[PDB]
């Protein structure tokens, strides 16, 4: 999920 | 995050505010502008969420769930807030102020506009303050997905923060919890607009009006 | 209606309570048939319950219709959730119809709604929701779900807010606790709206080839 | 509307 990388 | 004072909570939320972005009329064109704008705001929303007290204390899994459920609600309450000083109009961007008749360009969007315009007029009717808005938007982030203990005590802290603001503004005890109720009941309508808005975006996807970004699709697929 | 004491408000809503109807329980077509039939009969009592809700009759006929059309499923859901409070992992649709989560899988797309309903019921039990608070919340749903879609309605809503505070105060809670609990209850209504929107979309998909007329108009009201 | 009639 792209949302994973952006949250990190 | 729980050791924060009411004033310190307000300041933390205010400092965390994301920037107001700009935009770049047919069905494909306006949808192109909105999807582009929403994709760029989503990047700031994620970083804003991390600056919300107690949100970093959550696991990566829980952080994802809260954002996936509330992302459209957050976009809307932001739009609604910016549109307050612009009656009968919606301020998606400073260079993109739209009225309800410009919503007829995209099929099935004018219904969403009318609900959004109604929430902004309701905000102006209550004379919503910026200190109250940042609290409501943070409440949306933490509440919307909480049913699908740390979160609930952060929510209680924001509740204490909301009352503290009202007590500061000279509101009497009765006026305080009355205004608190009126504010949180609007969140029920914001959730409603989101659900109707989420279904509309899915129909735009099925109609292939404009190619959505992979991120915007992932946020959209999280609702199915 | 605007001169009711918080205690007078409570018992008014308590007396106005609709009865608990039974099912016809002895297949996805039968399970839906039980629910559609039960809800259709409940809708008749909800209408007469709404009239006994203070301030509702003061509104116009058009406004009365609008509020019910928008909130009818919400009210059904919070009723189910309240009845199911003492039944963990099960939804008490009727005293003779206690459905399990696994039983929800009998209908495709229903189990996801069952889970949301179970969570809401579990949330009520954790908070130990009182009956006096329940009838207040259910009346709020009636007056709030379609208000922004009058100054009298919000004036009544404020009185219900005063009532909830009055209930929590006499319950011995500190005022900080009063405002917190008040917030927690009203935030649940957001999730109830969510379940309603999802449930309505599920119902509209069941209008795709045992459904009554009144229930259809309630479904058609959401386009 | 049935609802409008039931509302008398
Ligand atoms: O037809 C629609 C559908 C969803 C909508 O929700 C919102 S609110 C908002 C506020 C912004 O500052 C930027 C975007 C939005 C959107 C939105 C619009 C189109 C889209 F594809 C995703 C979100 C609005 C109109
Ligand atoms: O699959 C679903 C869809 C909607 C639902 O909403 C509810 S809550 C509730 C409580 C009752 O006491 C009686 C009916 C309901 C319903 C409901 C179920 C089916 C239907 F066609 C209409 C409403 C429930 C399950």
């Amino acid at each position: 999920k792209i949302l994973h990388r952006l949250l990190q | 995050a729980l050791s924060l004072t009411a004033d310190q909570m307000v300041s933390a939320l205010l400092d965390a505010e994301p920037p107001i972005l700009y935009s770049e009329f047919s069905e494909a064109s306006m949808m192109g502008l909105l999807t582009n704008l929403a994709d760029r705001e989503l990047v700031h929303m994620i970083n804003w969420a991390k600056r919300v007290p107690g949100f970093v204390d959550l696991t990566l899994h829980d952080q994802v769930h809260l954002l996936e459920c509330a992302w459209l609600e957050i976009l809307m309450i932001g739009l609604v807030w910016r549109s307050m000083e612009h009656p009968g109009k919606l301020l998606f961007a400073p260079n993109l102020l739209l009225d309800r008749n410009q919503g007829k360009c995209v099929e099935g969007m004018v219904e969403i506009f009318d609900m959004l315009l109604a929430t902004s007029s309701r905000f102006r009717m209550m004379n919503l303050q910026g200190e109250e808005f940042v609290c409501l938007k943070s409440i949306i982030l933490l509440n919307s997905g909480v049913y699908t203990d740390h979160i609930h005590r952060v929510l209680d802290k924001i509740t204490d923060t909301l009352i503290h603001l009202m007590a500061k503004a000279g509101l009497t005890l009765q006026q305080q919890h009355q205004r608190l109720a009126q504010l949180l009941l609007i969140l029920s309508h914001i959730r409603h607009m989101s659900n109707k808005g989420m279904e509309h975006l899915y129909s735009m996807k099925c109609k292939n009006v404009v190619p959505l970004s992979d991120l915007l699709l992932e946020m959209l697929d999280a609702h199915r």
